RNA sequence: AUAUACCGCCAUCUUCAGCAAACCCUGAUGAAGGCUACAAAGUAAGCGCAAGUACCCACGUAAAGACGUUAGGUCAAGGUGUAGCC
């Protein structure tokens, strides 16, 4: 039972592994990430989390920006602490490279290359009778080059899977779990993801480990 | 001769013929079939007419630690095995062709009152024994091709449930009866729909709907009311563990279309939990066999409303001329009420 | 489209053994004769003899080890003494094997005035090369 | 045996189980909806009709005024009114027989 | 007598390259469909093609040439289902 304690402590204590000193919105907006597509790429679910428009643009709503980040940080730290697989995926070819490499630093793994039919529906035929299926997806990008969501969003929703993806003003945030409205296509946003999750995973992971340890130790 | 003569599985093939232009096109042929016999797993090597006792094969080569030695079997017991034989080939043939009873379900020669029981179970190991799977209609799809004409395709369409309020339906589409069976029996475990009941025997309120030029109109009614609904939804009911209600089916007719919007409705329905925190009033129903007393259904979890709902007077709320006829009495007809049977 | 000597191709739940799944142009290509003697040479005679009565043996052995058998003979004349082998499945007892083993030997032997032995091997269940 | 002591018997028990004894009887009829009027009797001249009702076809059982917990099961528990012969499957004499008993 | 019961044996498109058990998805869960690589739902057992083998080679020629159509031919190579002479 002990084992279930643990799981659940961190629940009741709200940012319990200090996510929110990760990101503000200074560097939000240092970063870009308060951008948006024209009017014309807007969308209609988009439409609450666009602060306004100026000069045919789009602007993202920042505070609404860093509650939905805050609490996409908090789920994904708290599913690395519940040893939960993570998958990442982002079909920009712009930022594969970055997302591989950071994908092997943090641990958890990466798909940005071609996703092909079936591969979570039919996992169990592709791969073999029994494997894990990942227990919580992200995406830094949610559309596909043509622009239209990603097959990962509606297999997840299907197969009762968490997704944290960033949306931009063309992306439908419906399917989406803990979408997180940004900039999808600034390096300098794709980057700032990127560390923070990393640190996020990383924390999560190392206090795990240490509170195992000092359980082992008593 | 015996050259001349060869071996059963050819002859078998050449005398059953299953193959050529019979069996092709599907034209087959007016009900008669041979069945398939095997005569070798019959009788044993040893006897013939001569019955010599053999004590190699047919007699224990040892007794009373003593070596056998080769003797005739008189005529006598000769006739009594073979009439032993006779009737054991008799009692074989009557064992091989016997009635097949399939519980009878909406009518004979039709596929919607059977079960095929619980699903598969699964790879890594999933008991669904707490399921029930019912067949709502199958047809004999045909389309077809440049070569072969016409290609036969059986599509089904199946529901499966608890009795615990979650049930799903799916169809499935194979060339094989039984392998479109199986095909929508696993996808029909893997859909499922959840839907939630008042006191485990109804449905909160009434559900009017249209889908696809299929109108259905089911009516919640009290304990020891029975189903009185098309029959499709009675087993859909009986799957779902729903034990009495009404319903009226209008416009087309189309068991996956009606289906499909039942399912619509029952999962769109609204629980009065849910409707108590939404709206921040208390719930009172009251009762005909229970006398001007408030029975508190739900309360809201969040804090409770200060004002009260104005009275909706001379409301604006559409109806149907059909339930204001069965209201007012004045409607005549000898097919509404019936002694039906059961459920 | 030629019919012969090769199975129809089913949906993949026909167990086929090595000759059986090949076909009569793969003869020499990736098969051997279950038969082995010189009459087809060039020369020689009484192949026709020889033809007729190993077709005569394989019926009687096959009927003489009924539902025991899984694959074709294979016979083996060197000069004077003749050969067989089988494979059979251990469905009957050691006890029947041997006695119709000692039947069937005799009886070839005092039919064709010839020196003739078997051999034989078991098998739990037959090998089965593809399923088609 | 006359009186009710074959309903405490096992061989009920197993031949039915908890549900009652009309839900498993069925009727053969025509298309459709079956007629309003169930057939006269199940037995004539000690003679015995195709897929009789289940009281009949069970000769140990006994239509009696004392075999209450017997008899509770047509009339439903949640409502007084007694369910009617094309409901519960049995044949109109029966039925009228158990109305005198139940009465 | 019945090739309009068949096996066995073959012509045919074939001087083709498709046929596909078993899964997933789209169409409101309809018959049906599933292609975009600087990639958008298809994955694939197996058969066949192909590859390899034969003749003098790796080309060429043979051989092979699936699923199906012509109720294609063949009860007269042989046997056999049904119906007949016995
Ligand atoms: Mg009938
Ligand atoms: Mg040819
Ligand atoms: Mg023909
Ligand atoms: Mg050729
Ligand atoms: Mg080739
Ligand atoms: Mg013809
Ligand atoms: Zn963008
Ligand atoms: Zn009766």
């Amino acid at each position: 039972d002990f084992n279930d304690k643990i799981l659940n402590e961190p629940l009741k204590h709200s940012d319990f592994f200090n996510v929110k000193e990760l990101f503000s919105v200074r560097s939000l907006f240092d970063a870009r990430v308060h951008l948006g597509h024209k009017a014309g790429c807007r969308h209609r679910f988009m439409e609450p989390y666009i602060f306004g428009s100026r000069l045919d643009h789009d602007i993202i709503d920042l505070e609404q920006t860093a509650t939905h980040l805050q609490l996409a940080l908090n789920f994904t730290a708290h599913m690395a602490y519940r040893k939960g697989i993570i998958l990442f995926i982002s079909r920009n070819r712009q930022f594969s490279y970055l997302i591989e490499n950071m994908a092997r630093d943090c641990g958890e793994y990466a798909h940005t290359r071609y996703f092909r039919g079936g591969m979570l529906t039919n996992a169990r035929l592709l791969f073999g009778p029994t494997v894990r299926l990942p227990d919580l997806i992200i995406f830094l990008h949610t559309l596909n080059n043509i622009f239209e969501p990603h097959v990962a969003v509606r297999d997840a929703a299907k197969m009762n899977i968490p997704t944290v993806g960033i949306v931009d003003t063309n992306c439908n945030p419906c399917l989406i779990t803990y979408p997180v409205p940004g900039n999808d296509d600034s390096p300098l946003a794709v980057h700032l993801y990127c560390r923070l999750f990393q640190t996020a995973i990383t924390r999560a992971k190392e206090k795990r480990q240490q509170v195992e340890a000092l359980y082992r130790l008593q | 001769s015996f050259f001349t003569k060869l071996t059963a599985d050819e002859l078998w093939k050449g005398a059953l013929a299953e193959t050529g232009a019979g069996a092709k096109k599907g034209r087959g042929k007016r009900t008669k079939k041979k069945k398939r016999k095997d005569l070798n797993r019959g009788q044993i090597i040893g006897e013939g007419r001569y019955g010599f006792l053999w004590p190699g094969l047919n007699v224990p080569l040892m007794k009373n630690g003593a070596v056998q030695t080769i003797a005739q079997r008189s005529k006598e017991e000769q006739e009594k095995v073979e009439a032993d034989m006779i009737q054991q080939r008799e009692e074989w043939d009557r064992k091989k062709k016997m009635k097949v009873k399939r519980e009878r379900g909406w009518s004979g020669n039709s596929w919607g009152g059977i079960s095929l029981g619980p699903p598969d179970p699964g790879p890594c190991g999933e008991t669904y024994e707490d399921f029930d799977t019912r067949i709502l209609e199958v047809r004999n799809v045909f389309t077809m091709t440049a070569k072969e004409g016409r290609k036969k395709s059986i599509r089904v369409l199946v529901a499966v449930g608890n009795g615990k309020g979650a049930a799903g339906f799916s169809i499935g589409k194979a060339t094989d009866r039984m392998d479109a069976f199986r095909k929508a029996k696993n996808r029909a475990v893997h859909h499922l729909h959840y839907i939630e009941r008042y006191e485990d025997h109804t449905i909160f309120h009434d559900i009017s709907l249209r889908f696809k030029r299929t109108h259905i109109k089911m009516k919640k009614q009290p304990k020891g009311y029975g189903l009185r609904c098309h029959r499709a939804i009675i087993t859909i009911c009986r799957l779902i563990g729903i034990k009495d209600m009404y319903a009226k089916v209008s416009g087309s007719i189309n068991m996956l279309s009606l289906t499909q919007g039942l399912f619509r409705g029952l999962s769109r329905q609204e629980t009065h939990q849910q409707l108590a925190d939404k709206k921040g009033l208390h719930v009172v129903e009251i009762r005909e066999e229970c006398g001007p007393l408030p029975i508190v259904v739900a309360s809201p979890r969040g804090p409770l409303r200060k004002d009260p709902e104005p009275e909706d007077e001379v409301p604006d709320v559409k109806l149907d001329w059909e339930d204001v006829k069965t209201a007012q009495g004045m409607k005549r007809s000898v097919w509404s009420n019936l002694k039906r049977a059961a459920t | 489209k030629n019919r012969a000597a090769r199975v129809r191709v089913s949906k993949g739940d026909k167990p086929v053994t090595y000759e059986e799944a090949h076909a009569p142009h793969y003869i020499a290509h990736r098969k051997g004769w279950l038969s082995l003697h010189t009459g087809n040479l060039d020369g020689e005679d009484h192949a026709a003899e020889r033809t007729v009565e190993d077709v005569f043996l394989r019926k009687f052995m096959w009927g003489t080890f009924p539902g025991c058998l899984a694959d074709q003979l294979v016979l083996k004349r060197r000069g004077n003494q003749l050969e067989i082998c089988a494979v059979v499945l251990r469905q009957l007892s050691p006890h029947k094997y041997y006695f119709l083993v000692g039947y069937s030997e005799t009886l070839l032997s005092y039919f064709y005035k010839c020196p003739v032995r078997l051999h034989l091997q078991t098998v739990p269940s037959k090998v089965v090369y593809k399923y088609l | 045996d006359e009186p009710w002591k074959y309903l405490e018997s096992e061989e009920y028990q197993e031949r039915y189980g908890s549900r009652p004894v009309w839900a498993d009887y069925r009727r053969n009829h025509k298309g459709g909806v079956p007629p309003q009027r169930t057939r006269k009797t199940c037995i004539r001249r000690n003679k015995v009709v195709g897929n009789p009702c289940p009281i009949c076809r069970d000769h140990k059982l006994h239509v009696d005024f004392r075999n209450v917990k017997l008899l509770e099961q047509f009339v439903c528990a949640h409502t007084g009114i007694i369910f009617y012969a094309p409901y519960t499957g049995v044949c109109v004499k029966q039925h009228k027989r158990l109305t005198q008993a139940i009465q």
